């Protein structure tokens, strides 16, 4: 229901998610939390990348679990 | 001789011609050397006269600009001189990056003929010229901290009384950490062969070892300040009317005890006895002796590795007619971050499209966002756009010589980084705040990506 | 949704984009409207010439952006 | 040939093709290879 988003500032806001919702959802939560377009996000978590064409269960995620999130850009 | 030994003299690097230089015990060290009490008068537009006081008169070839472009046509001689190339696969940590830079900086420089050194981390689309830059400033924090050392442990540094400066520490030094004092120099000579910056900054004896000149009084007023104040009233105390009412009091010698980054203790300084008490008679001798043992002994193998190291990138022609204080200017740069010479640095390209007085009234609020800023944030926006903590002091010093632009108004869109060469894009938005929570929420992000 | 491909002499040609785009399909639309080989021209993006692996958001190519061409 | 006897048109096009180097660059480009600026183009671009 809820998920553990941590940045590099400590700044940590709860989100409501479904248990089987897809990863643009996610995005979607988190565009609308704070004001951060998914254009220049990435979610990188548990030492492999993310696709948004796999859903959200596909990748073994339990209940108040954590993620973290990298804002791509720079470059 | 007497007081007048040559240790208390002053150097080429510091005096004036034609002049008589003022007597080194009556004056105290603000009057005297006014860049030991403060160090940020080191400007490119500075004078000699207001960095090391006044001389005396006689009868009662150039400066900073000169050297360094001299200096940079013949790195880039030197540079195209050779081809050959040098690769790195680097992590952004500090134990895991310290020990992958001493292992694949073995193999290489193990004189040298390298051309360019080209920067990868890890997982990371952000190939450009920055990365060079992040890697330098992520050598630089890694070796700068003082935690512990990840095996092959005291750190290697140590700050001798002002915050900033770092003068390295022996620790009990063995047949690693020698190799690591080794493989230190290396980057600062490779940080000066490319014209870039590198953020890691020493006393300038470490400097005078380095290039190859002795080491004197005045050296010191710049490692310990208050002990360089205690020794010059001791010296003055010594000529006294009488002299002998206060030695016979303070019950001195010839030996020393250390403080942790050094060693143990009780240790003489003249053989033979340390029971010999102090009378008026030697007291420079004491002085010498003192100040030579603090320098140039417990650190003898690490400035020789240090030394070593750094003759092993250049050859030994061009450090020559080079001071410490331009040494810090071609390599730490300004130091901290001046908001009108980066007013100075910028062009603003325009691409927005927009007739808000044809634009030129959204760059008053960005000026003034940008001069009410903290001064941490302020080098954290520098690292933002050029990938480096601090400013060169030339133009020379930018091969893109950057630029912001503005782009199409998005209200939603904070500012971007194409911080691959030099190039910062910001989106236009309506009135202060926005842009104001938009680009201070921007500039906490030091991760590159694309 | 326009890009200005500035050539040497100073003329502008037109391009419809999206910033997905991959430059597969890149190649796609310079056999379809232009029809000239890939092997004769290179592109510049603010001093950063691009690559076939990469798409546009690799390297940030958005809407209404600068590029160039310049030929073998 | 001499530094000031070339127009600034084409030194003006190499900035705005090939952004981020030196002037040398085009004293190089003009010293070796004799007005080709495709060629020379390529060749700065192919290091």
């Amino acid at each position: 229901m809820q998920i553990f988003v941590k940045t590099l500032t400590g700044k940590t806001i709860t989100l409501e998610v479904e248990p089987s919702d897809t990863i643009e959802n996610v995005k979607a939560k988190i565009q609308d939390k704070e004001g951060i377009p998914p254009d220049q996000q990435r979610l990188i978590f548990a030492g492999k990348q993310l696709e948004d064409g796999r859903t959200l269960s596909d990748y073994n995620i339990q209940k108040e679990s954590t993620l973290h999130l990298v804002l791509r850009l720079r470059g | 001789t007497g007081q007048n030994h040559p240790f208390f003299r002053r150097s080429d690097s510091m005096t004036f011609l034609g002049c008589i230089p003022p007597n080194p015990f009556e004056v105290p060290l603000a009057e005297a050397i006014p860049l030991a009490d403060q160090p940020h008068l080191l400007q490119p537009n500075a004078r000699k006269e207001d960095l090391f006081g006044r001389p005396s008169q006689g009868l009662y070839l150039g400066g900073f600009e000169v050297k360094e472009s001299k200096f940079r046509r013949e790195m880039e001689k030197l540079r195209n001189q050779q081809s050959r190339d040098l690769s790195l696969e680097v992590d952004r940590d500090r134990d895991l990056l310290i020990q992958q830079t001493m292992r694949q900086l073995n193999n290489h420089f193990g004189p040298m003929a390298v051309h360019r050194v080209k920067v990868t981390f890890k997982d990371e689309p952000g190939e450009g010229s920055g990365v060079a830059r992040s890697f330098y400033t992520a050598i630089a924090q890694a070796f700068l901290s003082n935690e512990k050392l990840p095996n092959l442990n005291a750190p290697l540094f140590y700050q001798p009384g002002k915050r900033g400066f770092y003068t390295p520490r022996p620790g009990k030094n063995t047949e690693a950490r020698l190799n690591c004092f080794r493989n230190i120099g290396r980057i600062l000579g490779l940080c000066l062969l490319q014209n870039e910056l590198c953020p890691i900054t020493l006393n300038r004896h470490v400097i005078k070892v380095l290039l190859g000149r002795k080491v004197n009084w005045h050296d010191f007023a710049f490692f310990d300040p208050v002990m360089y104040e205690s020794l010059r009233q001791l010296i003055l105390a010594s000529q006294s009317s009488d002299a002998d009412a206060v030695f016979s009091a303070m019950d001195l010698a010839f030996a020393i005890d250390l403080c942790k980054e050094e060693g143990g203790g009780q240790v003489e300084l003249i053989p033979n006895g340390v029971n010999i008490p102090v009378t008026p008679q030697n007291v420079y001798e004491y002085v010498r002796k003192y100040a030579e043992h603090r320098m140039l002994v417990v650190a003898e193998q690490p400035l020789h590795a240090m030394r070593k190291g750094l003759l092993d990138v250049l050859p030994k022609n061009s450090l020559e007619d080079l001071t410490a204080e331009d040494f810090r200017l071609l390599v730490n740069g300004c130091g901290e971050v001046n908001v009108q010479m980066l007013i100075s640095f910028t062009s603003f390209n325009d691409e927005s499209g927009e007739n808000a007085e044809k634009l030129l009234q959204f760059k008053r609020w960005f000026w003034s966002i940008v001069e009410k800023m903290s001064m941490t944030e302020r080098q954290d926006l520098v690292y933002f756009w050029t990938s480096s903590p601090s400013l060169p002091a030339s133009e020379e010093g930018f091969q893109p010589m950057p630029s912001i632009t503005i782009r199409p108004p998005d209200d939603q869109h904070l500012p971007t980084a194409n911080t691959c060469i030099s190039r910062l894009y910001v989106p236009l938005y309506s009135s202060k705040q926005i842009l104001k929570q938009k680009l201070l929420l921007a500039i906490k992000t030091k991760n590159f990506g694309f």
